[PDB]
């Protein structure tokens, strides 16, 4: 009911998403790679904020379901001879841009829909990280302290404070600590650093265990460009009973871009050039296993940002080296700009590339399996349309 | 007499505006008839009177 | 035309069945947003709202008389109710129970909960021309204050008080140590007060008030302006486009942007800028009155009750005609440009 109609476009609310049309012909112009580019004149603040008021909250993504979920642009299934690419919306300061391939000449008014849905990936809970045996010998001298603490909803917890000192051959941080309480599996509630600038940017960590079942813990980080000999290291944990769904070998941060939403941000490992309309099977260090039937697995989509790089999407299978397909579609070269986003992993379940959505079937696919349409069910919310026509001067007078 | 028994007219006034205007008060209190009560003063006695 | 609801806002269920005379939303200390109104059918309602904007009744207290204001307690498990019985009660909404904790000559207009570092009590403003404050235990008035007139409107925003009578009295209240008179002001109005709002500085510190009267016209007035004869000034409101007059039933300020709502027996809202002195919006027309209304803790809310307000006498009063209230997503309108 509450569209936006403004300069050849209109973004109305069905209940749950947006669905999008052109108002007019748009004549494909310098198309590359098949693709073409184009811009709307429209942001994702102005659909969830500025131009459209939903329920009673001040943000669409403040309403108690949408504050958990992905904005995704996808393309329609109603819209034959017209791929987009999908994309993360993950800042609502820039404005929508779409990645159309066609090979018609020109895109009859009304006929290029496509969706901004709201993703809801699957919960935390499924995911933890995973701590492997090793010959571990106790350090003469003990370097931190570990207490046993709840956490969550009065859940099993680990407080480890401790120095991390840096391996000159590898540079990464270690430190040996003797836990208190014996676990397998770990979630990784927060991360504070304090070195000699004070806060401190961390890449990846590791937790491993002695075979000899004594209880000693060898943490490991990964950092961005921190030079520091010592590191000072405060690390909440989730001790996580029995298996989850997802298994990783390393933790990794959360989200900066989507706060509280469960994915991972994937950046450039090692810097890399891209001429134009060139792609680029670029692998990822990221590894998963299962621990546990609906299937599970992460789509590996694109984010948006001023100069978009547009991700073909596919899906990261459990055991398999993640690969994040980039394809340049811009005018100049595009080098990858180290510890910026280059695809989001959103973990998902679903049933057996072209990621289409049908408004009326509510229902989503990626290529042939079926994404759970749970995940995409979200309550209807009665929103109006905003408009701040006039404002004109108050007539007054003073005594 | 309390109530509104008397029957509501609109008097008269002139204003400025931003130009010269004539106006009409819609208002029951308005009226040097009830000038000295309000509107809600003068529904509780309509009420009280069964005067709806 | 149907013109009832001509902003097509949401329409909370269960509404009063007689004319709504007051509306008040839940504090910040409860989780989410509770609607309080009370009605000249003697009953003060309950509804949650949600922010999805669905509202769910949720209980129901009855006085012996209309119910001319209600308010909350700091820690939102009290509403306080001012009714034509010449009583005041405080409904304990835990256990649903309500209790007078106040006693007038007359009817009682205005209610209002002072939070005061020393000492907490309930300011009740009457028709009898007292001031009272009551402790919520003792059936003695911790403190009556003498009026000039009787008691049409009243606001605090702790630690300042605003009370307007009849025959234009305007007088300031100092609440720092204990309730006590401040200044006693020339009215900005020719006409009769109907309602009155304070509003904040910068600090989040009362300044001053605005003021609305029965001639669609209302006072904005700062209590230590730099310049007194340019700063405190009056705007025309709530009038046709021969011009008609109405009154301004209601004045409320987004607690947030500092902007303001009126709401007139023209059946119209609007919005302003007393800084910028500009008319941010107004509304369509609805087909009768717009007698209360109010903002919720944040501003997300605006909500604004459909009911006739006498100002017509009873021959313009239509028992049948049904009553609502509306809410209105205020989070972006009113904010300033
Ligand atoms: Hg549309
Ligand atoms: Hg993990
Ligand atoms: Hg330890
Ligand atoms: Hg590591
Ligand atoms: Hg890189
Ligand atoms: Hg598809
Ligand atoms: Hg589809
Ligand atoms: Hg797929
Ligand atoms: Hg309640
Ligand atoms: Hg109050
Ligand atoms: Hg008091
Ligand atoms: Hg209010
Ligand atoms: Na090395």
């Amino acid at each position: 009911a509450p569209s936006i109609i403004l300069n050849h476009w209109c973004v109305t609310w069905q209940g749950h998403h947006f669905l999008c049309r052109n108002l007019s012909n748009i004549k494909i112009l310098n198309r590359r790679n098949g693709y073409t580019t184009l811009d709307l004149p429209l942001t994702l603040g102005d659909l969830t904020q500025y131009r459209l008021a939903h329920g009673l909250s001040e943000n669409l993504m403040a309403l108690s379901p949408y504050s958990w979920t992905i904005p995704f642009l996808v393309s329609s299934s109603e819209t034959p001879g017209i791929e987009l690419l999908p994309k993360v919306i993950n800042d609502f300061g820039t404005p929508l841009s779409l990645a159309i391939k066609t090979n018609l000449p020109s895109i009859p008014a009304h006929q290029l829909l496509f969706y901004i849905i709201f993703l809801r990936p699957s919960p935390l809970t499924s995911m933890s990280c995973y701590a492997r045996p090793l010959s571990l010998a106790s350090t003469p001298s003990t370097n931190g302290l570990c207490q046993s603490v709840s956490v969550l909803d009065n859940k099993p917890g680990l407080l480890i404070t401790t120095p991390l000192h840096r391996d000159p051959a590898s540079g990464k941080y270690t430190s040996n600590v003797q836990s208190p309480t014996t676990f397998n599996l770990f979630r990784v509630l927060y991360i504070k650093l304090s070195g000699e600038e004070g806060m401190v940017k961390v890449k990846h960590l590791t937790i491993d265990k002695d075979s000899l079942q004594e209880g000693f813990l060898q943490l490991c980080l990964n950092m961005c460009g921190v030079s520091y000999e010592t590191l000072q290291c405060e690390i909440l944990l989730e001790l996580v009973q029995g298996p989850t769904n997802f298994i990783f070998p390393a933790a990794f941060p959360p989200p900066v871009s989507l706060p509280h939403r469960n994915c991972i941000e994937l950046t450039c490992d090692t810097e890399r050039c891209l001429k134009p309309g060139d792609v680029m099977k670029l692998k990822h260090r990221l590894l998963y296993e299962l621990g546990q039937t609906p299937q599970n697995a992460f789509l590996i989509v694109g984010a948006h940002s001023p100069e978009t790089v547009w991700i073909s999407p596919s899906l990261w299978l459990p055991g398999q080296p993640l690969y994040i397909n980039i394809i340049n579609l811009s005018h100049k070269p595009l080098l990858l700009s180290r510890h910026s986003i280059l695809a989001l992993a959103i973990p998902i379940s679903y049933t057996r590339t072209t990621i289409c959505y049908s408004g009326n079937s509510r229902v989503l696919t990626c290529g042939a399996a079926h994404v759970l349409e749970a995940h995409f069910k979200h309550p209807p919310i009665t929103s109006r349309a905003i408009t701040d026509g006039g404002e004109s001067p108050m007539e007054w007078q003073t005594l | 007499p309390t109530g509104t028994t008397i029957k509501f007219n609109p008097p008269t006034g002139t204003d400025t505006m931003v130009t010269n205007i004539s106006t009409k008060h819609q208002c029951i209190t308005a009226m040097k008839e009830y000038e000295s009560k309000s509107l809600e003063e003068l529904r509780l006695e309509d009420y009280q009177a069964n005067r709806k | 035309e149907d013109n009832h609801n001509p902003m097509k806002d949401i329409e909370v269920t269960s509404s009063p069945d007689d004319s709504i005379g007051c509306l008040s939303f839940s504090p910040p200390t409860l989780p989410g947003n509770f609607l309080i109104a009370g009605s000249w059918a003697n009953d003060v309602r309950c509804w949650e709202v949600q922010d999805s904007g669905q509202t769910i009744p949720k209980a129901q207290q009855m006085h012996t008389g209309p119910v001319l204001d209600v308010c909350w307690s700091d820690d939102g498990s009290k509403v306080f109710t001012a009714s034509c019985d010449k009583t005041a009660k405080m409904w304990d909404l835990n256990s649903n129970q309500a209790i007078q904790i106040a006693q007038h000559d007359a009817p009682v207009k205005t209610i209002h909960w002072i939070k005061a570092p020393n000492y907490s009590c309930v300011m009740t403003g009457s028709w009898d021309k007292t001031l009272k404050f009551w402790d919520t235990r003792s059936s003695n008035p911790m403190m009556v204050l003498q009026l000039p007139e009787r008691c049409y409107c009243a606001d605090v925003i702790y630690p300042m008080a605003v009370v307007a009578t009849a025959e234009r009295g305007l007088i300031v209240y100092q609440l720092e140590n204990q309730p006590s008179e401040f200044r006693r002001i020339e009215s900005p109005l020719k006409h009769q007060h109907r309602c009155v709002a304070i509003f904040k500085d910068k600090q989040n510190k009362p300044t001053g008030f605005a003021l609305g009267s029965i001639e669609g016209r209302v006072a904005i007035h700062y209590i230590n302006p730099p310049n007194p004869a340019k700063d405190n000034f009056t705007f025309k409101c709530h009038r046709s486009n021969p011009q008609d007059i109405y009154a301004v039933n209601g004045i409320a300020f987004h607690p947030v942007h500092g902007t303001l709502a009126t709401v007139g027996s023209d059946g119209r809202f609007s919005f302003w800028d007393k800084d910028a002195r500009t008319k941010l919006k107004t509304s369509e027309q609805l087909d009768q009155p717009i007698a209360a209304c109010c903002f919720n803790h944040n501003g997300n809310i605006f909500a604004y009750a459909s009911s006739y307000d006498w100002s017509k006498g009873h021959e313009f009063y239509n028992p049948q005609k049904k009553n609502y209230i509306f809410l209105r997503n205020a989070a972006e309108e009113l904010k300033p440009r």
